[PDB]
Order: structure tokens, then C-alpha cells, then sequence
């Protein structure tokens, strides 16, 4: 889907761990998967980082 | 105990889904959590065993992960995953046997063993799965301090009693009076006998009672209940009460006037039915007591005149039984019954490696004697053992 | 009960610690947590009591935050706290009368009021505080199944059971043999009685024996064990077992020959003590074994011999007593004992406010009929109650 990581260097960690071959299966297809949590109304975000 | 049961329940699903030929995505979920599994339990080591003829086996986990990438799995995925199968559920029966065997006064529902003590760290706290089985689920229940219930099909709630009561005796025991009873797993059988049969009570109506005081609060029982108790219906000798001398029981069966069976909680009637036999219902109760009453029948046939007359010599004692047969019932607490076998395994397990009588447990597992004196303590090992059994039960077959 | 416990704790240390004239860094870590008590409070609507007696209160919260920038408290900080605490003392008073007035069959365990029921939520729970009170921390670890322990002074674990036991009897009452005891709170007093001094006895020694069941099982118990019972050595006429007649007990008194005294758990023998007397322990118990004997005396002075004929007429009756003193003990389970007041604060509020009898607890609230029939949800309903007591004991005095 579309996701959000909260800074450019967790952006960049996210793309690294993600490219590589040595992380595990369920970490590599869990780094495609995490989603933010965007809440308009109680004025709450939750960003994974 | 949870991550036992996730790793028990892993191994019996991947026994089950991992198959030769199946799709992959029947499996993608069980692939993944297999892989969890071999990461969390690699590098560590465990020591099963040590007490009795148990073996000391010693435990070392280093195998490589399953493929991800077949769409039908073929039989080279099959067969390795049978060798980390097959290796990891040796593991977790010894694990099971290494626990089930042990026990403790302070707090039994802790683990014992020491693998079982090492496999409750928050590092192993990964490979848990779903807790689906109801042992489990009453395990996780009753770790929240939530109402929890058993459902037992004719549930060993009554220890081996077989006894009588003597109202009215005498060292002739030609003239007797009082209630004899079999209680023995889930039956109650009942017969209260007079040999005059009412010929100088009041009213010619004698009143029997009998009072089953339960160790375990049953819920929602489905009761047989029946009259003419079978087992005290034929004649028989008996020894006295101290066990000196022997006396005679020649039973002639009337029915039962006047059935009263309630069922008590803390002394409060719950339910109660009077006169009404077949199946019956109790909700809520820890006590059953019945009460049914001999009467002397007012008209005779000359064929039934004989047999009860006003003098001393009775040859035919008039005599007056209940059954009561609980088919099933929901108890908070763990029992035995006649569907699990889970006692058996505990029992088999601790009689196999000739196991020393430890402090809880009676020697050679008495259930009688597990059930007559039912502390907290013992109801919390047991509870251990059985939920251990269940594990082990749903592996080694 | 957590919240509850919370926001009494924080009333008593803001009635304890917001002083004038004090600090601020004595009181700057209260304030905050009493701040945070108003903040979740606000806006919210509570309503207690509607049972017998009890009147129906509602309860709105609109209150300001406490000030946060005094160096030492003054007395106009003081007597804005003073009137913030009283109405939220008001409060928990109620609280705290509606959720001991009230009960439940099914689970006792469980907030039975509504503004209990209502606090019991997440969004309270930032009202949280610390829980160190042995009755909060019992809830707290019962809460997650782990061993408790309530330390008693003098506990009420014996019903009040004063009665007798005719070994040897008959009809004219001249020659008995048999024990007498009275069970009452924590002390037992035995006093086993034969009227011919076995002078007819093998070896002149006749064994008594009372064996006395617990409900729940002590732990850790220092018990004075005295000789020569003193409520069954002086002279009295006793009603007999049928209420019939009455029959009289003239006492002399030998002393108790070979004592044992046995404390078992699970018909085990834990702790066995032989012809020792002053303060014994009893480490892990739930049933005490006396077995005193009297044996006749050989040699006697001719003031003893006049006393103890060979024949029928015994104007003396010899007597032999044991005293037994639970000091203090253990216990897991709730009861009553003479340090606590909780009792006596659940029965006052029970009677202040004429409650009726519900399915629960005995009417009256009696404490005999109570521990007498010590069921395990009557045992949820009781520590529940006793702890909503042990709070509202912390804030009402
Ligand atoms: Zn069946």
C-alpha cells in the first residue's frame, strides 16, 4: 500500500534492511507491510520508525 | 506453558498442512511461523530428565530454515521438514514427560522442569501461536483470574465409598434399619431398608435420607435419575461396623414414596424435584441430597401378606433404592471422567519410569485418594499435569 | 478496586502531606498525581447506592487543577485542597458502602456496584497509583495467580462448636467415658473425661483422641499448647444428646500423660510434638490431632485412694484437659481475627443501613455460619468485601 516512515534516515535503514539478503521473511516482507496510523479526528498520528 | 502449547500446536499443524503436493498458500501462514520457531529456538541448548528412570537427554537446536519459495510442495520439502519435525517433537515429548513427572507444595501451577522454567522467558515469547485447545484456553483463563468451565462426559466427582448406616441395630441383626449406598464415579445408588417394613412407624411411613456432600461445585448437570438401585436389590451377607460379625439381606423391593432429590449450595436449594424421575437438570450445586421414605402398603394381596407380617421373624426385608447417574456436567476445576484419557497419560508416564511418591500426589496416584482429599495445592498440580497431558496428548498420540 | 485503592491512597497521603507551611518538593511528585486524578475525573457522572437503606447519591466532577508554583505551601493552597479532598472523600465513602453492601452467586470476584463497574475501565486507569496495603497486594496477586498470604493475629478460623462426646454411656449417667471441647476463635479446649479412672482399662490407661478439620489450610503458625483445659475442671450438669436429661460432672484432674499433638495436611503428618508444651509451630496445616491419655496413678497417698474406689459410687471424676492457642498464623485465604477491624466494618455498614439477607452471605452476617460453611465463592465475596473495606478503613477512620 502506501506507507510512512517518520524520517529520511529511517527511510533509508527501512530501503537497506529491506534490499539486502541475509534479514529474515517475515522482517523483509513486514518492512512492505507496516502502515501508519493517521487519525483526524483525537489529533493522534503513529508513525513506525 | 504457552509457548508449549504454540510449539505442540505448530509441529501438529505442520505435520497436518505440510504435505506433498498441497499449494503453497494453504501453507504460507504455517511457513512462517515454523521459520519463527527454528529462529527463536536456535542456539539454545535444554537438559530433560533426571528424576526416576527418566534419561537425562540433552538438547541442541541448529537447523536451517524452510524454502519460500515453491508454489506445490514437492517431496524434498516434505522430507525435510519431517527431519526438523520429527526432531523437535522428540523435544517436546520429553519436554512433556519431564514436566508431567514433577510437582511441588509451595506453587504448583509454576513449571517445574527445567526446560519448561528456561522456555518462559520473554526470548521464547515469539513462538507463540493460538491457544485453541480448552485446556489451554482455561490455562489462559485462569491466569486472569476469569470463570473457566470443564465439560465432562460422567465426570469422577464421587470418591469409592461403598458403606452403609445402621439406624436401628441390634447384636441379633434381625430387626434393621437405615440406608446402605455405593457412590463410585459419577453414580450414586441408594437403598434405605427396614425389615419390619413400617409396621410400628407412624404412619406406617419410615423416612430414609442421604446426604453427598461434593468437593467441586458442579454446573449445568445433566442427572439420571432413576428408581430401584440394582446393586442392593439381591441378598447378601455383610460384615458389622467394627467387622466381628456377618448379617443377612434379603431384600424385597418396594418403590420409592415420596422422592425428594435437591440440590444444594452452600446450604441453599437450588433445584429440587419430588416425584419425578428420568433425566433431571441441576445448575448450580456442591451438595445432593435425597430424600425417599418406604410406606407400608395399606392393601395386600394373600401372595404379599405373608411375606411382612407383625411378628419378629422377617425373611423378606422390605427394601427402597435411587440411582442417580451424572452423564455430564461442567466443573470449574479439572476432574477425571470417562471421555479424556488424560489421567491415564499422567498416570502411564509416572508408573513407566518408576517415580518416587513425591509430596502433593497420593502413592501410585489414588484417585480415590485424590478426590477424597482435595486441597487447592493438588488441584493446581493436577491442573498443570492434566493441561501437560493435553499438550503431550495432542503430539505423541 | 485498583482505582479504587488509588484514589484513597492519594486522598489519605493529600490529607497527610498537603500541610501548611510545608515544602514544595515534598509535595511535587503528590500534586502531579492528584492532577492527573482531576483531569481524568472531569466530566464525569457517577451514582451510588439504591440498596435497603442506602440513599441514591449522584456525583458530578468540575474541579481546577491544583497550583504548581508555590515554594511553601500556603494556607489558602491548603484550604483549596482541603475542599477538593473532602468532596472526593465523600465520594469514595459511598463507593466504597454501595460495593460491600452488595453480592453475587456467580462471580463474587467481579465489581458488583455501578460506579465500581464504571471505574473500571482504561480510561481510569491513568488514576493509578501505588498498592501497598497487604490487601491490595493481595488482590493484586491473586489477580494474576500467585501465592498470597494474610498474616493473622488470633484468627477466627474455629466455628464456635462447644459439645461432648459420651464414649461410655448409659442411661443413669454414673459411669461415662468420653471427651468434651470447645472450639472457639483461635483456641481449642479439650478435656477428655472417665468416670471409673480406668480402673477397668488395660494397663489402667484409656486414649482419648479429637481430631479437629480445618476450612483453610494455616501456614506458619505459633500456637500456645497448655496442659489442664480450665473451662472443663469444675463441676456442672450437662444436658444429654437428646436434650432429655441432664447428668452431672464432678472433675478432678490428672495431668495430661503422652501428648501428641499432630498437625496433618492431606492426612500427612507435617509436624508431630510429644509430651512438649509452652509455644510449638505448626509450618503447614490444615487438620489438629490431639491425642492425650489418662493413665490411673499406682501409688497414691491416702487422700487420692478414698477418691477412686473399685467399686460403682465415683463422686470424683477424673478428668484430663489440653488447652491449644493459635497465636498467630498465615493464612491464604480471608478471615477475621482480633487485630483487624474489617468485619466489624462490613457488618456495621450491613446493619446501618438494613440490607436484606441475599444469596450469599449468612443473615446476620453471622461468622460462625459463615466459616462453618467456607464455600469458595462466599470466600471471592468475602475478600472482596473485606478488601473495599480495608480502603474505605484507610480514608474513614
Ligand atoms: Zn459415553
Amino acid at each position: 500500500d502506501a506507507g510512512k516512515v517518520v524520517d529520511s534516515e529511517t527511510a533509508a535503514i527501512c530501503d537497506a534492511i529491506f534490499q539486502d539478503e541475509e534479514t529474515e521473511g517475515a522482517v523483509r516482507r513486514f518492512i512492505a507491510e507496516m502502515r501508519q496510523r493517521v487519525q483526524a479526528d483525537r489529533n493522534v498520528v503513529n508513525y513506525p520508525s | 506453558m504457552d509457548v508449549l502449547y504454540s510449539l505442540s500446536k505448530t509441529l501438529k499443524d505442520a505435520r497436518d498442512k505440510i504435505v506433498e503436493g498441497t499449494l503453497y498458500s494453504n501453507v504460507s501462514d504455517l511457513i512462517q511461523q515454523f521459520n519463527q520457531m527454528i529462529i527463536t529456538m536456535n542456539g539454545n541448548e535444554f537438559q530433560t530428565g533426571g528424576i526416576g528412570n527418566l534419561p537425562i537427554r540433552n538438547w541442541n537446536f541448529n537447523f536451517g530454515l524452510l524454502g519460500t519459495t515453491l508454489l506445490n510442495l514437492d517431496a524434498n520439502y516434505v522430507e525435510t521438514a519431517r527431519n526438523t519435525i520429527d526432531y523437535f517433537v522428540d523435544f517436546v515429548d520429553n519436554v512433556c514427560m519431564d514436566e508431567m513427572v514433577r510437582e511441588s507444595q509451595r506453587n504448583g501451577i509454576a513449571p517445574q522442569s527445567d526446560s519448561l522454567r528456561k522456555l518462559s522467558a520473554i526470548k521464547f515469547k515469539r513462538i507463540n501461536f493460538d491457544n485453541s485447545s480448552e485446556y489451554i484456553e482455561n490455562w489462559n483463563l485462569q491466569n486472569r483470574r476469569q470463570r473457566t468451565g470443564f465439560t465432562f462426559h460422567k465426570p469422577n466427582i464421587f470418591p469409592y465409598s461403598a458403606s452403609f448406616t445402621l439406624n436401628r441395630s441390634q447384636p441379633a441383626h434381625d430387626n434393621l434399619m437405615g440406608t446402605m449406598w455405593l457412590n463410585a464415579g459419577s453414580e450414586i445408588q441408594v437403598a434405605g431398608f427396614d425389615y419390619s417394613c413400617a409396621i410400628n412407624a407412624p404412619a406406617n411411613i419410615q423416612q430414609f435420607e442421604h446426604i453427598v456432600p461434593l468437593r467441586r461445585v458442579l454446573t449445568t448437570a445433566t442427572i439420571t435419575l432413576l428408581p430401584d438401585a440394582e446393586r442392593f436389590s439381591f441378598p447378601r451377607v455383610i460384615n458389622s461396623a467394627d467387622g466381628a460379625t456377618t448379617w443377612f439381606f434379603n431384600p424385597v423391593i418396594l418403590r420409592p414414596n415420596n422422592v425428594e432429590v435437591e440440590f444444594l449450595l452452600n446450604g441453599q436449594i437450588i433445584n429440587t424435584y419430588q416425584a419425578r424421575f428420568g433425566t433431571i437438570v441441576a445448575r448450580n450445586f456442591d451438595t445432593i441430597r435425597l430424600s425417599f421414605q418406604l410406606m407400608r402398603p395399606p392393601n395386600m394381596t394373600p401372595a404379599v401378606a405373608v411375606l411382612f407380617p407383625n411378628a419378629q421373624p422377617f425373611e423378606h426385608h422390605a427394601t427402597v433404592g435411587l440411582t442417580l447417574r451424572i452423564e455430564s456436567a461442567v466443573c470449574e476445576s479439572v476432574l477425571a471422567d470417562a471421555s479424556e484419557t488424560l489421567l491415564a497419560n499422567v498416570t502411564s508416564v509416572r508408573q513407566e519410569y518408576a517415580i518416587p511418591v513425591g509430596p502433593v500426589f497420593p502413592p501410585g496416584m489414588n484417585w480415590t485418594d485424590l478426590i477424597t482429599n482435595y486441597s487447592p495445592s493438588r488441584e493446581d498440580n493436577l491442573q498443570r499435569v492434566f493441561t501437560v497431558a493435553s499438550i503431550r496428548s495432542m503430539l505423541i498420540k
